[PDB]
């Protein structure tokens, strides 16, 4: 199962 | 930076006058992803060629593995043809069924 | 024996749209087996393996609605990495993530992975502890800092740990552990001998004597060759009781 991404950068 | 292409066709099968195959050509460590692969018989685009979805190898430099089906013939060529940012005009590298 | 599953994540800005292409492969045990591509009839994520269309619908909502957030994230940072380079508009740059698990014995985690690559050099990418980051460019520095007040590192580990260890255990349950092994020719051709190493699974092959890389042959299996009568070629592979002699 594919991540989910937090803060961007 | 971008990264020429590195194009390789082999057989899948120790190649034989009317045994089934599949012809490879594999297109590795190269940058943009933007890319064109196309597969020739005697100078020829060859139908419907089957592509793998392209991945990228752990230095993040993309590849990507065009195949198609044939089975060849002693007298005929086989040739793969690449255009992509890295060159002026296309390269085409042929098969060699030697090695 | 050894598993892993990594998910290669790939978003492409160019000059000519306004929304970056992403594509998402998912990889078990180095077989691509679910993809997402933006650019398509409804993007959505698909398998891409046999054994993986026995999943159920609701697996593919969560992820392909899960995908359509990531490519949002990529399209911002892309944004976000302009001004960390003093990129003015006009070109084209590729924003690339790698992600993972790899797993071994007892079905156990190992080493956990989560990078990211711009203009596919290395951006910066999460430690072997899984709570510190490693960051190339002073560009990148700015991201480090603000991962670090972020906690980022703890959503992270939390999967790498948590859904990715998980999730990878029940993809296995369901081709995969099996083992093709090489058919192994030599060419007697001059102006140099050359060994052959054809129809073989997994990829971890080494042939040596008394150079080109493994690459696949198209339908699943792998190939390779080593280029050199007071001589021989020893082939090593996992499918293999002991390594194989041919002169
Ligand atoms: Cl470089």
């Amino acid at each position: 199962k594919a991540v989910y991404n937090x803060a961007t950068m | 930076i971008q990264k020429t292409p590195q194009i390789q066709v082999y057989s899948r099968h120790p190649p034989e006058n009317g045994k089934p195959n599949i012809l490879n050509c594999y297109v590795t460590q190269f940058h943009p992803p933007h890319i064109e692969i196309q597969m020739l018989k005697n100078g020829k685009k060859i139908p419907k060629v089957e592509m793998s979805d392209m991945s990228f190898s752990k230095d993040w430099s993309f590849y990507i593995l065009a195949h198609t089906e044939f089975t060849p013939t002693e007298t005929d060529t086989y040739a793969c043809r690449v255009k992509h940012d890295s060159m002026a005009e296309p390269k085409t590298v042929y098969w060699d069924r030697d090695m | 024996g050894p598993h892993s599953m990594r998910y290669f994540e790939t978003a492409v800005s160019r000059p000519g749209l306004e929304e970056p292409r992403y594509i998402s492969v998912g990889y078990v045990d180095n077989k691509e087996f679910v993809r997402f591509d933006s650019d398509a009839e409804n993007p959505r994520y698909e398998p891409r393996a046999p054994w993986m269309e026995q999943e159920g619908p609701e697996y593919w909502e969560r992820e392909t609605q899960k995908a359509k957030g990531q490519e949002q994230w990529f399209r911002v940072s892309l944004r976000n990495l302009l001004g960390y380079y003093n990129q003015s508009a006009g070109g084209s740059h590729t924003l690339q993530q790698m992600s993972g698990c790899d797993l071994g014995s007892d079905w156990r985690l190992l080493r956990g992975y989560l990078q990211f690559a711009y203009e596919g050099r290395d951006y910066i990418a999460l430690n072997e502890d899984l709570k510190t980051w490693t960051a190339a460019d002073m560009a990148a520095q700015i991201t480090r800092r603000k991962w670090e007040q972020s906690g980022a590192a703890e959503h992270y580990k939390a999967y790498l740990e948590g859904e990715c260890v998980e999730w990878l255990h029940r993809y296995l349950k369901n081709t995969l552990l099996r083992t093709d092994s090489p058919k192994a020719h030599v060419t007697h051709h001059p102006r140099t001998l050359r060994c052959w190493a054809l129809g073989f699974y997994p990829a971890d092959i080494t042939l040596t004597w008394q150079l080109v890389e493994t690459r696949p042959a198209g339908d699943g299996t792998f190939q390779k060759w080593a280029s050199v009568q007071n001589y021989t070629c020893r082939v090593y592979h996992e499918g293999l009781p002991e390594p194989l002699t041919l002169r």
